[PDB]
């Protein structure tokens, strides 16, 4: 009397594969990041430059309102607010 | 041929009553898969027959849990655990084992009190 | 009680794959051989393949255009959404194949041991089915262990292990 | 990005937030910055390393 | 898919005929499987007959198969039926409606399954 | 009346798997349960996939460019010839490696329901090959669909199917 | 004198498989039909085709870009880049599978082998395992040709070759 | 990967703490088995555990059990103890090693392989 | 318990002189996996235990091939073809067919003459 | 592939060489089976040579064994052979063909199959 | 060795004849495959020998419907249903089992009338 078998597993989490869809396995890797944590990081703990209200051109050409940014000689990243506001002062084409 | 018939019932309920409803089959249900392809279905005025339960112990995505269901061979039951104001209606059985699918059958009224 | 057959063992933590005994001597369950540096470096190999087959995207972030540039701008997104699809249909399907033939890979190992004990025991086993070898002749922990490494040097067991003749 | 800066450290970031690029791809967001994982259009890429969670 | 849409008709004489059709929204109409239904006022539902639009033949309901006609069109998302020779019986409504796995049909006594989608419309009247 | 080892039935219509069979109170084909929801449920599965699988093209239809714009106009054909070489390889290869893989199932498939009798037949059974199962006791109707179904249960066969055990 | 079981044969010249063997009448080893045009050719069709599906780069030697036109560069550098790391992974997956499926292949060829003779000698048979069939009658040249070719009518040899019965 | 990179601390009292972590270079963090060995002066070096960084949880040293927190950060491709409730034992160095083939645990008494890379650092004082 | 005894030896050596050093397991190194899992590393000071050899008989990348070894069971040694000025310093034996890993043990030291 | 081009040459003197070659058309040119058949005058026509160019070595026609070199350039596409020791036996024409299924050798006694392309050209005059 | 001899024939014939020519050999031409190894070429004058029939009973892409064949073991022939004028010249056999092929033999030469 000697059986030959594989551990079953309390595990939930399951897998897709060509022929079934959801599949329950004992062990899996996780491939894909879903998840954040819904704020700005350091990168390998370099502060990002976070223009906030101020655009790109904004920081660039020194729009006054986001004058704080001229302290800023270094940084991870660059972050700009999805609708800026303070950006080219005097209107026109930024070549 | 493939008829499973509504036992019809003069049975208003109340609202916070709980409810049955029960068929019975001239054959089998039960398919060479293993599985027993029996669906209950609700149909109000001016309404299509939406789907509740779709196993014959699974109620479906469409239905509050106060909906479910049993049975096995030829003898089938709708429970319903608590009749609320959403329970009004015409309940019918469903068969999938065959080409023909079963006759739905004149189906069960069910009158609030 | 039963092997792949029907399933697998709660009772078994050692194990991807393994035994599960009675005998005059004991009762339990332990991993083998197939399982560690096999099944175990089989997945390992391929599980750092998967990983190491990426590579790390130290590329363009994003870039913005004009309103006379819609042109680029649709080649960017159609590079952008060709790529896209590309590798979600890489990503996926590598997954679904790697995954069934993961699978597959799994149900080999364990019918391999199925096989590899057939082999020693089939000349003196009483039944072969569900998962389990019956044998003809009573089982103590010496017996259980040399089936489990493969050492079931059956011709010194299938001289007692005989019940089956010596009724027919 | 509208998201708030703050004393958190990280490999990868995308406009919805900082990830932790450990694993392969991502379906966070297509535009990032940093060592970052690929973005695909799939909810779930699960790999199987076990058995299947059947017990007998 | 999620959604099957369906419209009725006006008189329709005795010697002629009705037709009916139902879209579906969404995608892999091809592999729905869209069966008809009918109901009679007063009267409970019934088989008219079952298509998988890209995979084969229909398989019509018994007193339906010297009466009429099930097809569909894989293009257009389209299931439709014409009743053939109208004796202006209780008609009322058809309904149009997809089963859940759908599965490929190659073989007629594989299960019908359940039907997820059920839709409404379809008022038909008849001399 | 060979089986899968030869070839198929022409015979058997209701069938992608089946049984042929003659005996005492009968002969004819008939299809199981490894084909409904078993072969047809996997290429269901398989066929929706494929389908699925392409994102409708939803994209730019094509594009016009200038004398002084060859650069950009090689750009996008490189892209659009590099995605028709990619896709095409994709679409060919998975179609390929798909139908490989399916014949391997449906030949697996029949293969397991042949190993599905011969576990229940092998005990009593007189010859095993060509597709076909030989008894040693003869068949009426009810043997064959016990088999069909996998309830032959064997024990109640095997004392009355023994001619070769007689014989020797 | 053990066959695939354990690894393959340095006297085998003309085989990708073949048989090897002792008798009265003679030694040595020799290729069959399981070689020539079965195996040989899966292998041409899938060299063929690995070879076939590649498209003759007839394309964009390489681009220069202005100072201006780093977007552009970008894009054209992504659009490399990405079709870079797509057909090195294509190319390389498709060799790490084909590689396995083709090492698979031939070692399914060499067990199909092995299932025609144990076919045709487990009738007779002393022992089945190693890679070699052990016989219960001997052997000369005649007796090797018909098991390589599949020709070995065994009842017209298991009425002799059955010391084990003889012995029971 | 190919390079371990550890640091070391000031004087620490008994009934406090001492803090180790090592930096790996290169990719692959993640199924990389790092383990801790310690070496007091004059002595040999001796295990405190074993870590395969986004596969399972950590197998300790059993003097260490009931002693010491051995952890790890996949995204900061860190390794770090604690080593708690210090009673000023001979300390010294601490060493961050990486195995050869790395094979993912599962199965703790699946081989612990080589030591292929093995970092310097780490030199704590104690009271 | 996971213990490999290293001999000490008065034993200072002239470069140019084979030398070789061994231990003592309190059980065997061989795995179920059929490897032996020995391995030795050179400490100088200031040193990490840099890895020499990887397999009982398998000198690793990192060291040139005046080293390498041999043995079985419980019985291990290290051998070394030529000492030159790069030897000096204290061995180390590890096993790792255990959950706990060998005690690296005192050391061999060797020293030149 | 569906055609094979090849050259003649002026009279060659006894003790000298025959240079013959032949380029295929087409892609594919490594996997080929290419072999050489020649025709003296009034005769038929007899095996020269086989060659998969870049799979193996040629298999020479016995009578030649100590006479030819038959070789291959995968790169050029071109087939090439060289007779050597001319002794002016009849000579003429040789010709390059092309196999039908051109199955990779690794056994010589695999079969030959078909002649589907044959060439025409390469008349050569001897003293 | 690889030998399948032409019968010569002193045979013109006129168009719309039908005609046929035979080959016999040492040795049978069916290869452990299962399959004979039998071509068919015409050669006409300034030609290449141009394949007509790949398999003793196919004739090739190459070659209009008139021809075609028949035969086993050693004996072989070359049928044509109708002489036209496109048939005029050489044909040889040819065995493909065999290291050296077969030698292509005399060949046989059709005449018109
Ligand atoms: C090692 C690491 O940093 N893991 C973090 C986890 O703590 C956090 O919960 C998650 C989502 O915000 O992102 C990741
Ligand atoms: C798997 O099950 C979950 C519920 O736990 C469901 O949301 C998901 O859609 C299922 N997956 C598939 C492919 O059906
Ligand atoms: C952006 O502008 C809003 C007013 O619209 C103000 O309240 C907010 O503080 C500004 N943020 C920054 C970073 O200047």
């Amino acid at each position: 009397t000697i059986c030959i078998g594989y551990h079953a597993n309390n595990s939930t989490d399951t897998v897709d594969t060509v022929l079934e869809k959801n599949v329950t396995v004992t062990h899996s890797v996780n491939l894909l990041e879903d998840s954040h944590n819904g704020k700005l990081c350091l990168l390998k703990g370099i502060a990002p430059l976070q223009l906030g209200n101020c655009s790109v051109a904004g920081w660039i050409l020194g729009n006054p309102e986001c004058e704080l940014l001229i302290s800023k000689e270094s940084w991870s990243y660059i972050v700009e607010t999805p609708n800026p506001e303070n950006g080219t002062c005097y209107p026109g084409y930024f070549a | 041929d493939i008829v499973l018939t509504q036992t019809p019932l003069s049975l208003p309920v109340s609202l916070g009553d709980q409810a049955s409803i029960s068929c019975r089959s001239s054959q089998s249900l039960v398919h060479s898969d293993g599985n027993t392809y029996l669906h209950w279905y609700l149909q109000k005025p001016g309404q299509s027959p939406k789907l509740l339960i779709y196993k014959v112990s699974n109620r479906f995505s469409g239905v509050p849990d106060r909906f479910s269901g049993s049975g096995s061979g030829t003898d089938f039951t709708l429970k319903i655990s608590r009749v609320e104001a959403e329970d009004l209606g015409v309940y019918f059985c469903s068969q999938s084992t065959h080409v023909p699918p079963l006759t739905f059958g004149a189906g069960t009224k069910l009158e609030l009190k | 009680i039963a092997g792949f057959i029907e399933g697998g063992w709660t009772g078994m933590v050692d194990g991807w794959y393994g035994y599960h005994h009675q005998n005059e001597q004991g009762s339990g369950y332990a991993a083998d051989q197939k399982s560690t540096q096999n099944a175990i470096n089989g997945i390992t190999n391929k599980v750092n393949s998967v990983i190491e087959k990426m590579n790390t995207q130290f590329t363009a972030v994003g870039k913005e255009f004009n309103k006379l540039e819609r042109r680029m701008e649709n080649l960017n997104k159609k590079v952008d959404d060709g790529f896209l699809d590309i590798w979600t249909y890489n990503a996926e399907l590598l997954v679904l194949l790697e995954n069934e033939r993961t699978l597959d890979f799994h149900d080999s190992n364990v019918k391999n041991l199925y096989e590899k004990v057939k082999s020693q025991l089939k000349n003196n086993a009483k039944e072969i089915g569900n998962g389990c070898f019956e044998f003809y002749h009573k089982c103590n922990n010496e017996c259980m262990e040399s089936v489990k490494n493969g050492t079931y040097d059956y011709p010194k067991y299938s001289e007692e292990s005989k019940l089956n003749r010596e009724k027919i | 990005s509208n998201a708030p800066m703050d004393e958190c450290d990280a490999k990868c970031q995308t406009p919805q937030g900082a990830i932790n690029s450990s694993l392969p791809f991502q379906n966070v967001h297509p535009v990032t910055i940093g060592e970052c994982p690929k973005y695909v259009r799939s909810a779930k890429l699960r790999m199987v390393t076990g058995l299947r969670n059947i017990p007998s | 898919q999620v959604q099957l849409v369906q419209s009725g008709a006006e008189v329709k004489k005795p010697g002629s005929s009705v037709k009916v059709s139902c879209k579906a929204s969404g995608g892999t109409f091809r592999t729905f499987g869209i069966s008809w239904v009918r109901q009679a006022p007063g009267q409970g539902l019934e088989w008219m007959g079952w298509i998988i639009p890209i995979i084969g033949t229909p398989n019509y309901a018994q007193k339906f198969q010297g009466r009429v006609i099930i097809t569909a069109d894989e293009s257009s998302n389209t299931a439709y039926m014409e009743l053939n020779s109208l004796k202006s019986e209780d008609t009322a409504v058809y309904y149009c409606a997809k089963e859940g796995r759908a599965l490929l049909r190659y073989f007629d006594w594989l299960p019908l399954d359940a039907f997820d989608i059920w839709g409404q419309g379809t008022m038909v009247t008849v001399s």
